[PDB]
């Protein structure tokens, strides 16, 4: 029968019949080992314990009562079969640990005691209890005792278990806190003491059914019911519960039986290889909060390997025939699931371990040439870098392909990696490539959490009128579900860019799982359409619950996927194509890029300078994207200085000769002020000295004066800043008066950088010790600009995004949808800057996220935010942000 | 006391609309904390020796504050109970046929409550509605009636849950939905998932009057050996028990 | 309390303090003060600015504290 | 070392010189109780006071034979307070004298009992002898609280002795009782008894306001068996086939043996399992049901027909093995059950325990009725060595040494300090080695699993060393006052003054509670071996790492070292990882040549056994040093292991809480594996 089943699982079967087959292989394998042990033990008597200790089934159709036709006996227990339809469910491999669990729990059931499996999580205590309950046909309930535990429900749930004859399993019962643990223990003790009297020596025949008190009234207790307390126990239940140590399951046996039920020949070798490999991955690989090398992950890898093998054989058929290498099929399944979650350091380690446990075999990746060609078209027009392997951009495109695979498999993908990796670019390029290849439109809803209150994210009920108002994500789900507007032919990717946090994913945990439904406070349920993908673009998983991380697949975007060469290529491609002025500007931009191309290459001036600056000391934590973006903005200004120079001089425009010598020196100036503009003067001098010995750009002749003290002017010459500091004589009534600045070395150069970075409308933060002159340096440049009106705003610990909202309402007006709702200042032609006093002052949350900082980041990066009144996207028109702060060490 | 004598002169009830197009009171925090502060202040001033400018100005208003507090802390309970029971009696169907005396008593109660709400809306002044006689006694009668009818609804839910004990696995709102949508059987299929282990749907007749079997999440069907007709067993608990029994019997025969 | 005093000291105005009826009453009394102090009435924003400046020149906040430097 | 530390004391300047002579010193050291007579080794001429000699002998006993520390302290208390001081504790306490006179009716008598013991019988006999009625009440029922309150109200006015059973279940009601007991009681005869187990959640206010009596189960197999036989009803043991009496006797013997082995928890069963009356009740129920099923009638059934397999399997897998966590405690449970529960247990020459007290044995009582088994149990000798339990005789010495160290620690915790903390921190800084270097990483050695493991180990050790150095130098700087401490520094000082290991310094597995000085010492040893490893890696890339005679105890994750060695052997050949099995060779000379697949380790200690060349043999002296234990990985042939080999667990600490790996050893030609299993033989890294 086993041979027939194993020959019938290789071919094409319906999924239901496939599951029936696999259940049959599991039982027939268990029966095969049991019979083989009986044969080897020379068992002849049918009353021997070696046979009497096995779960045995006795079926007698002659009985008129439905419930007692089938009798199941384990050792001396005699349960009837609750003829309740279980569905299809999932079947456990009867390992010796599972057999011991069955024996112990059945013995506890006969003694009218309870079963209390204990051990590390993931062993199979809850699943073994459920499997035993399903073997006897009982309606088994599992109560999750870690969180989302409804105490008010337990009162009637226990009564239901009593009056139905249903079981009950408490997954991780010790996770309950003492207040609710004590009362649940009291109810469980009442139930157990009521159930213990069913086996009274003198009252075994209970003419009057035995009752307990749960709802302040007597309720009958059926003998068929049971309660199981799985742990990781209260003195009430110590005398009424049998305990079993479920410490370590037989992973090799489970793997072998599952592989054999998947149709794998030589499943024993594959299991005894894959289990040690999963053991090593918990030792040799760096510990990550998202790594799952447990039993559930192993089972998932095994079923995926079975699917891969069936796909391979059915592909070969359309070109029995059982000559495929099983190990290579197992390795592909491991690598198609574990590599996306691996950090860049663990990727070579995984293949080293693979070559250790599976020597000689190699992992070959699906080419997906169809999508890799549309990637080259979505890129090269978004000014990004494409790769095809070891070449530049290969890691990023591999991460995009893995992201595509996870979107195909899962629906709650979670792109995670250090800030500065190409996560957002990856999913944007994937969305565009999918829209091009499949012809299905893709619309992205980038909802930023931690910027609005959770009530505004979902909604709430007013306790007086009981009227329901929907939140942002809830309204998005409504507009996707209720209104069609090409529903099935639009890819709604609801990207949750921001920081992951338990509080706003409590409601999402019901959506990330297979339920795919959102439960609202008012009781309505909305089901997620299959086109919707809930994407979590987050920086780290430090404050993510195990439920949320384990409920969805992910791809890890390490910092190594996006190299510096790729960023330089993006900068130069955007420079040569996108006009800074929204025709001669493009020409001068291309000339600038050509002049400055040899420095923006592999190694070279910029790479060496950035590497050297990373080992210096800065007031804030050094981020590569921060320095690179500041450098790019300064260089963009260097191409506008040429525009103004040409405009001022219609005749005799600056030719390539002057432009070359100007931009070579401006590149060094911008490198110095961008890679060391947040460090001490000694660090600036050190960076200048390092630059002097590695550059070919002509530098200031005087060696005793740092390069940081010079300016490039417009003629391509180092003009010292001291030549640009005037000697002013302030009138007597304005001596040391507010908003009175005497020019000096620092105020003439910092003002230059402020002009440079405000002409781009780029947000900036002025960092320095208190009273150093950050505010005065800013207002000496802001109010100089005719149209750059300033809005005073002070940030304290209790500051929340509502402060920015009230500032916007007071100084800005919402346009009546020219093209969507746009937030613009009341006056036209004037730019508002919201000076951020102590931008780093706001209080750190318990989950490491300042709400106002994330709120302003949402509109610095995505150019807007979401209104809380009608849940519509509002776009900033002429709003600019400027910050100032003391050093973070204070 | 100077501000106390004028805060009551200008004080709106701040009426709001309802899903049934009726007026209700939304303001409760300002209507409790401010009155408590005023009564504490007047009690302190009367107790305090420095009162020889207000020899008699708060005793005539201490009783007014007590009347405000009693009327409105009964009113909040009245309105909360009324809106909850209005939702229960209107959202779910067959509430007229099931519990007819309760439904008619609640209809009369809602008529009285809406008449009172119209009376308070025509003069949205708290002084102008405290002067109306019989408001306190009518409100306590209304609250006590609401308590009794809510208790009766709970008792009916308990007696319907006692039969077919699988109802103990669902909440009060879910069980009200189950027992109210007797005609619209198609809404029950979302609750069978929690009431059973594996059963998720019931295979009904062409006109959804005879239960031919059950189904599951995957789609596996279990045709009943003897289908049960809801027509001959109109009550939901009866045919649900019959469905469970026939499921057991069908599983045994198969 | 300290959050409110932060704005009362650094800038001299508390934005999230006078809202609704309080804001209108404050405008009434401050414009009346401007009239009785020989000050020309201006727009609501300019009148608010004048009131804030009046607070600047007519308000002194004193903090007394334990010499415990840890506090 | 103890001699050296005692010689540091001024009273023992001449201690090596004086122990050179007096050849009787060795005989005294080997004496069973070398505290009755102690050699004069302190250098004192004039002092002859009894207290001075007593304390000098106490220090000598702490130096020589610290297992007799409890006895020496008892003699010291005898000298300082007379030889009758503790004798009041030996006699059985009489509650009548305490309760009648110096127990006020306001004060509630707390009937404190160790879990697994009941103390209601004492006061029941008290009431029987004093003919006073008791309104005994069980605690745990909702109506039980009201009934107890009504009994309190109706008994204070009449002075009726109220009793509450297991009142520790409810802490809130006990708080209410303690609060309400402040009210005066009209009657003086009132005496309130709260029977309650030693539970840390019990209110402290009740403990302060009440008289606490502590009762413990008397140690010994004989007392345990008397307790079990008294618990079991006479009717339940006498009926049915007469073999049930001997089955109950065997069950009582097994239960007593496994509970008295719990006292020797390190060397007995690795951790303290809970084996109270519930397990014995379940085993009795199992025996009842299976003898009813097998022997339907009342006939004298043959022992061969006894369902031995059913009882052994149910008591090894379901009711006694259901609490065993690891493999080896389960193996020893199985060993006991196979040894006892067999048809040979009904013979007349069947030994309950062999090798006991040298060469004697404990015979089975040839009995048919419970009376003869009980009389046999009460005829057991008062003397009981740990050899009754299958454990070696020196388990008593180990337990006594542990108890002496515990008493020393308790007195130490029952004892400005800027200067002492400063000097100890400076001594730690001087002794702890300097920074650790990891400046070797070549492309060719990234493939080596040994290099990867050693690199991760050295990196983690260097980071933790830098953290410890920085924190301890910060502590030093705060000591002089030139730096101000913070909350982390405050809790660090609070931990260091009490000598408890800081939680921030714990990143590798350490014994559950140890002195910070020991942590600093073993940390210094670990850093020293890591420096040696780094120096070897600097000298050579992949040649010296294999030839490192590493100390397995000092590794932060020695199991990772075993895995890395397996990986290295797998890469050396074309073999895969799962195709390898560990072979272990213990040598004598340190300069023994190492093979290509062989890996030498040092510091391994063998417990309760010794090896001549590579064959184990039992030894009464525990902790036999294994010099240069070689680990070999070989192509396993998938053959069954012989019956002349044993699988010993390899633990890292003296406490047996974490398994590193398992080692197979060939035993000598005389010993059997079962004796190794029951003697607690294992290999220890530290
Ligand atoms: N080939 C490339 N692919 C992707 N991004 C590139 C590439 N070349 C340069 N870049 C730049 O690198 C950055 C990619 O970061 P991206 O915006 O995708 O990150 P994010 O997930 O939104 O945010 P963060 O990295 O801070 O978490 C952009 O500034 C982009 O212009
Ligand atoms: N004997 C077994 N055969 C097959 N799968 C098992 C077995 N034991 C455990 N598992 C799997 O392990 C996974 C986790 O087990 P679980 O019941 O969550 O353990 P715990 O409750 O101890 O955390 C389950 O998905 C289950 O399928
Ligand atoms: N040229 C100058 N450079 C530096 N500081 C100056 C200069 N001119 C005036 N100052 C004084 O420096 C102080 C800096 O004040 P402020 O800008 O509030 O400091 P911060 O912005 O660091 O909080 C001002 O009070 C101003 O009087």
């Amino acid at each position: 029968t086993l041979n027939v089943l194993a020959d019938s699982v290789l071919m094409e079967q319906p999924p239901l019949r496939r599951r029936k087959l696999e259940h049959l292989i599991t039982e027939l394998v268990h029966q095969r080992d049991v019979t083989r042990s009986l044969i080897k033990s020379k068992i002849d008597n049918a009353k021997s314990f070696e046979w009497l200790s096995q779960m045995r089934f006795y079926f007698d159709p002659k009985q008129t009562d439905v419930l007692q036709q089938l009798s199941i006996q384990m050792a001396n227990a005699k349960f009837n079969y609750g003829f309740e339809y279980l569905g299809v469910q999932d079947k456990l491999v009867q390992t010796p640990l599972t057999d011991r669990c069955y024996l112990t729990m059945t013995q506890a059931l006969e003694a009218r005691l309870g079963g209390s499996p204990f051990g590390p999580a993931g062993t199979g205590k809850t699943e073994s209890v459920k499997a035993l309950g399903h073997q006897l046909g009982r309606f088994v309930l599992v109560f999750n005792c870690d969180e989302t535990f409804d105490f008010q429900a337990m009162g009637r749930i226990f009564v239901g278990l009593c009056q139905v004859g249903a079981w009950g399993c408490f997954d991780e019962f010790n996770r309950l806190e003492e207040r609710m643990l004590s009362a649940v223990s009291q109810q469980v003790q009442c139930i157990q003491e009521a159930l213990r009297e069913h086996s009274n020596p003198n009252y075994d025949k209970t003419s009057a059914p035995i009752t307990c008190e749960l709802l302040n009234k007597q309720v009958k207790v059926s003998p068929d019911m049971a309660i199981f307390i799985t742990m990781n126990l209260p003195d009430n239940l110590k005398k009424l519960f049998r305990s079993l140590a479920m410490t370590k399951p037989d992973r090799q046996l489970i793997a072998q039986v599952m592989l054999y039920s998947q149709g794998f020949r030589t499943a024993e070798v594959l299991a005894n290889k894959i289990v040690p490999f999963f053991k090593l991955c918990d030792e040799q690989l760096s510990s990550q909060s998202h790594y799952d090398f447990g039993l559930r992950a192993l089972k998932s890898v095994l079923v995926s390997a079975g699917n891969v093998k069936r796909e391979r054989i059915q592909k070969i058929k359309r070109e029995i025939a059982e000559n495929l290498p099983e190990q290579e099929i197992l390795i592909q399944s491991v690598c198609e699931t574990m590599v996306p979650k691996l950090v860049a350091e663990d990727i070579p380690l995984l293949f080293s371990l693979l070559s250790d446990v599976f020597p000689g075999v190699q992992y070959h990746r699906g080419e997906m040439t169809a999508l890799r060609e549309e990637l080259k078209k979505v890129c090269q027009e978004m000014y990004l870098t494409y790769g095809d392997g070891e070449e530049v951009g290969g890691m990023w495109v591999e991460k995009v392909l893995q992201l595509y695979q996870i979107t195909q498999i899962n629906h709650g993908l979670m792109m995670v990696g250090p800030s500065g990796s190409g996560k957002s670019m990856a999913w944007r390029v994937l969305l565009k490539a999918l829209e091009r290849l499949e012809g299905v439109e893709g619309v992205a809803h980038i909802i930023d959490p931690k910027a609005i209150s959770k009530d505004h994210l979902y909604g709430t009920l007013d306790p007086n009128t009981r009227e329901w108002t929907d939140g942002l994500f809830t309204h998005v789900l409504r507009k996707i579900i209720d209104s069609v507007r090409g529903e099935l032919q639009k890819r709604q990717w609801i990207v949750f860019d921001g920081d992951v946090d338990p509080e706003w994913v409590e409601n999402l945990n019901s959506v990330l799982d297979d339920n795919k439904l959102l439960t609202l406070p008012n009781g309505e349920r909305l089901s997620l359409p299959p086109n919707v993908r809930i994407m979590f673009e987050v920086q780290d998983l430090k404050y993510a619950t195990l439920a949320t991380v384990s409920r969805c697949g992910m791809v890890w975007f390490s910092e190594d996927v996006l190299s510096t060469d790729m960023i330089f290529n993006n900068f130069l491609a955007r420079l040569r194509s996108i006009p800074l002025d929204d025709s001669p500007m493009l020409q001068i931009q291309r000339d600038a890029a050509t002049i400055m191309q040899p420095y923006f290459t592999s190694n070279g001036l910029v790479t060496k300078a950035l590497e050297h600056a990373f080992q210096l000391e800065h007031i804030m934590d050094l981020t590569r994207l921060r320095c690179l973006g500041s450098l790019f903005s300064m260089l963009h200004q260097a191409c506008r200085n040429v525009a103004q120079y040409n405009a001022n001089h219609p005749d005799f425009p600056m030719q390539i000769e002057q432009l070359e010598r100007y931009i070579q020196r401006y590149l060094v100036y911008a490198i110095l002020w961008s890679l060391s503009g947040d460090s001490r003067l000694k660090m600036r001098a050190e960076l200048g000295e390092y630059i002097r010995r590695i550059t070919t750009v002509p530098l200031p002749t005087a060696p005793n004066i740092p390069i940081i003290d010079y300016e490039v002017s417009i003629s391509g010459e180092w003009s010292p800043w001291q030549a640009k500091v005037p000697q002013i004589e302030v009138e007597t009534h304005k001596v040391a008066a507010p908003d009175v600045v005497v020019p000096t070395l620092d105020t003439v150069r910092h003002e230059a950088l402020l002009y440079t970075w405000l002409a781009e409308h780029k947000p900036l933060v002025l960092c320095g010790p208190p009273g150093s002159g950050k505010t005065m340096t800013l207002f000496s440049a802001l109010r100089a600009l005719p149209d750059m009106e300033v809005v005073g705003l002070n940030f304290s610990s209790a500051t929340t995004p509502e402060l920015l909202l009230k500032t916007f309402d007071h100084y800005c007006e919402y346009r009546r949808t020219p093209n969507g709702v746009v937030l613009a200042p009341v006056q036209l032609g004037k730019w508002l800057v919201l000076f951020c006093d102590e931008i780093n002052l706001p209080d750190m949350d318990k989950y490491g996220t300042q709400r106002v900082i994330s709120f302003i980041r949402q509109m610095v990066e995505h150019g807007g935010f979401y209104r809380t009144s009608d849940q519509t996207w509002v776009k900033l028109e002429r709003i600019q942000f400027v910050g100032a702060c003391n050093p973070p060490t204070d | 006391l100077k501000q106390i004598r004028e805060v009551w002169n200008t004080y709106e009830l701040d009426l709001v609309n309802y899903q049934n197009k009726c007026r209700l009171i939304r303001g409760w925090d300002d209507l409790f904390n401010k009155v408590k502060e005023h009564i504490n202040s007047v009690s302190a001033m009367k107790l305090s020796p420095y009162y020889k400018v207000f020899e008699e100005d708060a005793l005539s208003w201490e009783d007014k504050l007590n009347r405000i507090m009693a009327l409105f802390d009964v009113w909040i309970d009245v309105q909360r109970r009324w809106v909850y029971l209005e939702g229960i009696f209107t959202g779910s169907a067959d509430i007229k046929h099931l519990l007819p005396v309760e439904t008619q008593r609640f209809q009369s109660i809602s008529t009285e409550f809406l008449a009172l709400m119209k009376k308070v809306s025509k003069s949205p002044l708290v002084m102008d509605v405290l002067n109306i006689q019989g408001v306190q006694r009518s409100l306590e009668r209304l609250a006590d009636l609401l308590g009794k009818i809510q208790k009766a609804l709970g008792e009916y839910l308990e007696r319907e849950r006692s039969s077919f004990p699988r109802f103990y696995f669902v909440g009060d709102e879910d069980l009200l939905e189950i027992i109210g949508n007797s005609k619209n059987v198609a809404k029950l299929q979302k609750h069978f998932k929690k009431m059973f282990a594996g059963v998720s749907s019931i295979i009904l007749n062409e006109d959804n009057s005879v239960v031919l079997g059950i189904s599951s999440r995957e789609g596996e069907e279990v045709m009943f050996k003897t289908p049960v007709s809801i027509t001959e067993h109109p009550k939901i608990n009866e045919w649900l028990t019959l469905v469970e029994k026939e499921m057991r019997v069908t599983l045994a025969k198969l | 309390f300290l959050e409110r005093m932060n704005t009362l000291l650094a800038n001299g105005e508390v934005p999230g303090l006078f809202e609704g009826d309080e804001y209108a009453t404050l405008m009434t009394q401050c414009k009346e003060g401007a009239q009785k102090e020989g000050l020309m009435l201006d727009s609501h924003e300019e009148l608010y600015k004048w009131f804030t400046s009046q607070v600047i020149r007519n308000l002194h906040v004193v903090f007394t504290m334990n010499p415990s430097s840890e506090g | 070392e103890a001699v050296v530390r005692l010689s540091c004391l001024p009273a023992f300047k001449d201690l090596i010189a004086k122990v050179q002579a007096d050849e009787q010193f060795g005989i005294w050291l080997d004496s069973s109780s070398p505290e009755q007579t102690v050699p004069y080794l302190w250098s004192e001429e004039t002092p002859a006071t009894p207290i001075g000699q007593a304390i000098h002998r106490l220090l000598l006993i702490q130096a020589f034979r610290p297992d007799r520390l409890l006895a020496m302290a008892h003699m010291f208390v005898s000298t300082n307070l007379g030889e009758s001081f503790m004798s009041i504790m030996e006699q059985p306490l009489d509650l009548t004298h305490i309760v009648g006179t110096e127990v006020k009716p306001n004060t509630p008598v707390l009937m404190c009992s160790v879990p697994g013991y009941d103390a209601s019988g004492h006061v029941e006999d008290l009431a029987a002898e004093q003919n006073t009625q008791i309104t005994s009440i069980a605690i745990g029922s909702a109506e039980g609280f009201n009934q107890a309150d009504k009994a309190i109200n109706t008994a204070v006015k009449s002075g009726r002795w109220v009793m509450l059973k297991n009142v520790h279940l409810a802490p809130g009601w006990l708080m209410q009782l303690e609060k309400k007991l402040h009210s005066l009681q009209p009657h003086a005869c009132f005496r309130l008894f709260l029977t309650m187990e030693i539970n840390p959640k019990v209110p402290v206010n009740l403990l302060r306001a009440g008289r606490i009596f502590v009762f413990e189960p008397p140690p010994g197999v004989k007392a345990n068996m008397l307790r079990t036989f008294s618990s079991i009803p006479v009717s339940r043991i006498c009926k049915s086939p007469n073999e049930r009496a001997r089955l109950y006797f065997l069950l009582a013997w097994f239960h007593a043996i496994i509970q008295e082995r719990l006292r020797y928890a390190p060397l007995g069963w690795s951790k303290k399992y809970e084996f109270g009356e519930s397990d014995l009740r379940s085993a009795c129920d199992t025996v009842d049901t299976w003898l009813d099923d097998t022997a339907k009638g009342r006939q004298n059934i043959s022992p061969d027909k006894i369902p031995w397999s059913a009882l052994k399997t149910l008591m090894a897998q379901s009711i006694y093995g259901g609490r065993v966590d690891n493999e080896f405690d389960q193996r020893l449970l199985n060993t006991f059950l196979e040894r006892l529960f067999t048809t040979r247990s009904f013979d007349s020459e069947f030994k309950l325990a062999c090798k006991v007290d040298g060469h004697k044995d404990i015979q089975m009582p040839d009995g048919i009725r419970r009376e003869e088994f009980v009389q046999w149990v009460e005829l057991l000798p008062d003397t009981q060595t740990p050899s009754w339990l299958g454990l070696p005789n020196n388990a008593e010495r180990v337990l006594l040494t542990t108890q002496g160290v515990d008493m020393i620690s308790k007195m130490l915790k029952m004892q400005a300090w800027m200067r002492t903390l400063h000097t100890t921190a400076s001594n730690w800084l001087h002794l702890i080695p300097q920074t650790l270097s990891h400046l070797k990483r070549t492309v060719e050695n990234i493939k080596d699993p040994l290099f990867r493991f050693f690199e991760r180990e050295v990196k983690m050790g260097a980071k933790l060393l830098q953290d410890v150095r920085q924190d301890l130098a910060d502590v030093v700087q705060v000591c002089e006052g030139k730096k101000k401490q913070t909350n982390y520094l405050r809790t660090l000082i609070n931990e260091l003054v009490k000598g408890i290991l800081p939680r921030s310094w714990s990143h590798y597995t350490v014994p559950a509670g140890m002195t910070v000085i020991q942590w600093v010492s073993d940390f210094s040893e670990r850093i020293k071996q890591l420096q040696n490893i780094s120096l070897a890696a600097a000298s050579g890339g992949a040649k010296e790492l294999k030839n490192i005679h590493v100390c397995l105890g000092g590794l932060f994750v020695p199991e990772a070292y075993i895995t890395a060695t397996r990986q290295y052997v797998a890469q050396a050949n074309s073999w895969s990882l799962e195709e390898l099995c560990l072979e272990v060779n213990v040598t004598t000379s340190q300069g023994a040549t190492l093979d290509a697949c062989s890996f030498g380790v040092t510091g391994l200690k063998l417990q309760g056994a010794t090896c001549n060349n590579n064959k184990l043999s039992l030894s009464n002296a525990i902790s036999t040093a294994l010099p240069l234990t070689q680990l070999r990985w070989v192509k396993q042939t998938n053959t069954e292991k012989k019956a002349s080999v044993v699988t010993l667990p390899v633990y890292l600490n003296f406490t047996r809480a974490d398994l590193i790996f398992t080692v197979d050893f060939e035993i000598a030609t005389k010993e059997d594996p079962r004796s190794f299993y029951e003697r607690g033989v294992a290999v220890l890294c530290t």
